[PDB]
């Protein structure tokens, strides 16, 4: 619906009833603009009227006509309240942080930042460890023992390939890792091991841990060849 | 196969029910507040877990029974594959058929949840030692779970109600001993198909 | 010109008997430039057109300096070339092989005249600012060469009695085969010769087809 | 072939919803701190792997209903190409017709994705024997997806609208039989031809 | 003569997949990944995108009422697509590069783990490794267009919306390869 | 030592006329000369010690017919043993301990066990065959 | 230019290549900076808008974090939470460390958790000290120097 009057364009939608300036007899929620005559002759006063420099003094009369005057991705604030009133404008004395998403910018921060300057921060330190690229026993007691902690599912085929990417990163790193997964924790009692399947009892499991620890750190000592073909048979990748 | 069990569990908390927060930024949020903060959702609901008191119940019964039974409670332990609580809860190559919801509250926080105050008192001297804060959910509060079972059997739903009778007889969860969490079901079961959503 | 190009984009380039050429000639190079002539209305595509103008082929340069001859030897570091760069393709139902793009190439076109290089110049321009795309599939992006290097210097010809690239004469046991593809005549030549085998340029069939090194 | 079905779905979730990393280098990185991370972007976003559940949903309430539907659950089994989930969802030679889209998580990792700790109790002793962190989408953060079916059929909506509300009866996701991945769906269809670009 | 220069930046939304086509790359890599993404030997990723193009194309214009060839049938070189994206005889105007990322392997490319779940034992009945690029990944593409006509712009820029719903690259169905394209026209003359 | 950025400078920010921008490169040394390089760098280095840690007879035709009519023996399969081939075969038939799951095709359990089987018998004759009788007959059976 | 402004110690040997993990800021005579520069300049301009230690040796250090990380006056919790506060800032581990030493004056009961043994009350008040002086003169030292002094005690730190 869009009705007419002496140049005036009264456009009805859905929301709202705008009118872009004879006057109309239904409401007009927003108008664009001896004026105030036309304003006050205008039934159901406009909500918010749209309006060089002496529209704003013309905007001041708006103001104190207590009508409401505008002056020609979503952002969301994450901020505090504070607050304070200098030359009458409620302001907040803060600095934060501009956040670019696909659909939101937000406003967040220095907390924010901090969160995710611990979070960079722990997983940098996370990527380069120590060296980074013993017992022994003979090279078929090293099979046999690698075969009953296979068919017992205590070195499982996760283990082997943690097993070798360590050892692919160095003697030190797999020394850490194996000296590491035999830690028998003080304040629990458990291992990072898997339990072996069997009816057991604590010594003969105590002792299968003891010689899973001294087979992987015995077969350290190897070159990468004897390791490979150690491993292969029981990981194929 | 063509039909699957429903079993809609209506719980009323009877003595105080704690369940702890696992969310380790919401837990880090409110030990400012409450040293024992409750298990919530981000919807302000209470979260209580249920498959595990469920699978520990049978298990412990079916154990005392003397049946073939598996425990998945020792340190990394596997399951079988070929109990009768590995066939509800499931097992290493098979899943569950049982699939158990959580217990979420019917109410919501700040209408059940009260945080209240605990203590630890000399025996010689009988002066508080010690005070925490915990997070606790009232008496009457009432929580709702479903259960579905993909593949019914005869026994299912005896042993569901069973293992919700172990759960009224030692609690839910939380701090169990203190008298925590004791707590009622109303149970309803239907056989649906699984055919009922193709109109 | 003196220049360097890098193959952005894998080519391919099929031949007879099963083969593809190793690394691009100098007859597709001639053949893109007469297709950007066209394209920008110079007055040089007529010249294209022309088989036999002297008016104005890629191998692969090394670790050092050039690759000089499949295989393709290095002269000074004796790094070897060829049957490691060439890649089967089966894609959608076609079984074709390319080149390995990443790869480094000669510049090689020597205008015998002054009066065409502003005319090569543009051109270079042209290549400078978008790339010029040898080989087969040229419009599914495949050929990609932007240049690295651009510069001019005159050359004086050869002053001695090896063929870098292939040559044409007589009768031959080799067979060297290159086509015309005439826009705007609708007409399309895999036209055939002999010629002989490999190791000013021309001897002498054409142009940009003839080295003498 | 001159229409297309635009299926836009809205997915909140009611339970806590988790589904597994897939990426070896994230997953990698991410066991340094947890043990179980949820399945995001690099955009930071949860996805979810949607057309598998809707085809599952549809295969066993098509199985269950009495129509010659093939199984492709089973290890190496083969799309027959006459079921109606065949023409819908894809077959060994002829595309699916439903181009099922991921679901994206409409907030990152900050606001819904919280690392949580899962347990393992004995039964007699009733102590904590094992212990592990595991990362979840919380409830009520929503997820958008579109599902377009190119030459459409009058019963594929009501196909796709069945398969859905299978999904909010059993889960999506993994930890299905926890307790996780319980969602509710809301759904938005238009007919529109494919000439609205041109 | 003109001719028109489309540049086309694209942002990644949903992982993309474009499967690997060099044997033996492949089988370098199917001792690990069975599913390469296609990668060159500058380490950047490749996409075949005048096939997509066309394809758009011809799907919206015959929807449309137009006579265009449908491939998958030899072109015909009468109608629009033949005239733009190539006939047997008549080259195409369009010359479409690939989609070469601006970025390499190691910061886009991620091995992804995939299954296959038995549908009543609901456990994992098959698994399998494909490689996949991350989100937010930028692709860069400039097609050239050899004496354009009027409308040239608009049934690139519909071809690349009908790309932008549908997906690039292979896996079309589940989810992958749901891109965003900018553009940027010039006319060189 | 002198100190070079490999790092990209075109993205900043600027705040309180310092033109600024967050960063998480790593620094190295390197015999007097100091570099600040990203992370893409150490993916690319980590890549390359990875991979320098890397450097080191008518029945049989018959059952041939039954099983590729039934698609256990397949196009694929033919392939990769003309490819081939005691190891592969050995390597396609061996079945996972813990799951089950020999690599072939699906075709009662028993007879798939038994075709399973026959597979197995099938595949290692033809390599007893010499070449191109098991060339020619493998052609007609899957060309390429 | 560069000039660096951090520490180059910390410096791991990765392969051939002695390196050493960073996070900070690029300001442009580029220089390189750590994190205090933006502490320095957020409180500046932030203050700017708003107009309208002990030093005990490294070896007493770690050999006294593992004295009493042994007899469980300091722990994993602690060694953490102390790890979040220091993150925080040097002035957020002075209060946290302080909030845990001190003695409320009704009841007496420092913060710490209580030693494991038989020690006599003097023993455990000096033992108090020594936690509240190591984890104080700790805060000394920079960020990645306190993280492997740590990260032997609390390996998920
Ligand atoms: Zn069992
Ligand atoms: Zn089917
Ligand atoms: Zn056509």
């Amino acid at each position: 619906k869009i009705t007419f009057y002496n140049n005036s364009v009264f456009i009805e939608t859905h929301n709202g009833n705008y009118l872009f300036s004879d006057m109309p007899d239904g409401n007009v929620d927003y108008l664009i603009l001896e004026l105030i005559d036309y304003i006050e002759r205008l039934k159901y006063t406009p909500y918010k009227v749209f309006l060089k420099e002496q529209r704003e003094i013309l905007a001041k009369r708006i103001i104190s006509k207590k009508i409401r005057v505008e002056l020609p991705k979503v952002v969301l604030n994450i901020n505090t309240d504070n607050m304070c009133n200098f030359a009458s404008y409620r302001l907040m004395p803060f600095s934060g942080f501009i956040v670019e998403k696909d659909d939101r910018i937000e406003i967040n921060d220095k907390n924010w930042f901090d969160m995710i300057w611990n979070e960079e921060y722990n997983k940098m330190r996370s990527q380069i460890v120590a060296e980074d690229f013993l017992p022994d026993m003979s090279h078929d007691k090293i099979i046999e023992n690698i075969e009953y902690l296979f068919n017992i599912k205590i070195l499982s085929k996760n283990r082997i390939k943690e097993f070798w990417e360590e050892f692919c990163k160095g003697q030190k790193a797999a020394i850490k890792y194996i000296t590491q997964v035999h830690r028998k924790n003080p304040n629990t009692g458990r291992r990072n091991w898997n339990p072996p399947e069997g009816d057991f009892t604590d010594n003969e499991i105590e002792k299968l841990y003891e010689t899973a620890y001294n087979t992987l750190l015995s077969l350290i000592k190897y070159d990468k060849n004897k390791v490979y073909n150690i491993l292969i048979n029981f990981n194929p990748k | 196969a063509k039909t699957m069990k429903k079993i809609y569990v209506t719980m009323k908390t009877l003595s105080p029910l704690y369940t702890g927060e696992v969310r380790r930024e919401d837990k880090e949020a409110a030990q400012k507040r409450v040293n024992f903060p409750v298990r919530k959702t981000a919807t302000n609901k209470v979260l209580i877990p249920f498959k595990g008191a469920l699978r520990s119940a049978l298990e412990i019964m079916l154990k005392a029974k003397g049946e073939n039974v598996c425990d998945t409670g020792e340190s990394r332990a596997r399951p079988c594959g070929r109990c009768v609580t590995c066939s509800l809860f499931g097992s290493m190559g098979r899943a569950g058929r049982a699939s158990v919801d959580f217990l979420i509250s019917n109410d919501t926080k700040e209408q059940i949840v009260r945080e209240s105050t605990h203590l630890r008192i000399e025996r010689q001297t009988k002066s508080a030692s010690d005070t925490f804060k915990g997070e606790e959910v009232i008496e009457g509060a009432t929580f709702t779970a479903t259960i579905t079972i993909s593949n019914p059997q005869e026994k299912d739903l005896s042993l569901i109600q069973s293992a919700l009778k172990f759960i009224e007889e030692n609690g839910i969860g939380g701090w169990l001993n203190k008298g925590y969490g004791r707590v009622s079901f109303e149970v309803k079961s239907e056989d649906v198909a699984t055919d009922r959503f193709l109109k | 010109i003196k220049g360097i190009l890098e193959s952005i984009t894998g080519f391919s380039i099929p031949l007879d008997n099963g083969e593809y050429a190793l690394y691009p000639a100098g007859r597709h190079l001639r053949g893109a430039i007469g297709y950007i002539a066209f394209n920008l209305d110079l007055p040089i595509s007529s010249k294209f057109l022309d088989f036999d103008f002297d008016d104005i082929d890629l191998l692969p340069i090394s670790k050092c300096k050039i690759f000089y001859p499949n295989s393709l030897k290095c002269p000074s570091c004796n790094e070897i070339y060829g049957s490691s760069v060439l890649r089967n393709i089966m894609a959608r139902g076609l079984s074709y092989k390319e080149v390995i793009e990443g790869k480094k190439y000669r510049l090689s076109i020597i205008v015998k005249d002054e009066k065409y290089l502003n005319e090569m110049e543009a051109i270079i321009r042209y290549i400078l600012s978008y790339g010029i795309y040898l080989g087969n599939k040229v419009s599914k992006g495949y050929g990609k060469f932007k240049i690295k290097e651009y510069s001019i210097v005159d050359i004086l010809p050869v002053k001695d009695s090896l063929l870098l690239s292939d040559a044409i004469i007589d009768n031959g046991e080799k067979d060297i085969v290159f086509s015309k593809k005439e826009i705007s005549s609708s007409k399309f030549e895999i036209i055939r010769k002999r010629g002989k085998a490999k190791g000013f340029y021309i001897g002498y069939g054409g142009l940009g087809f003839g080295e003498i090194i």
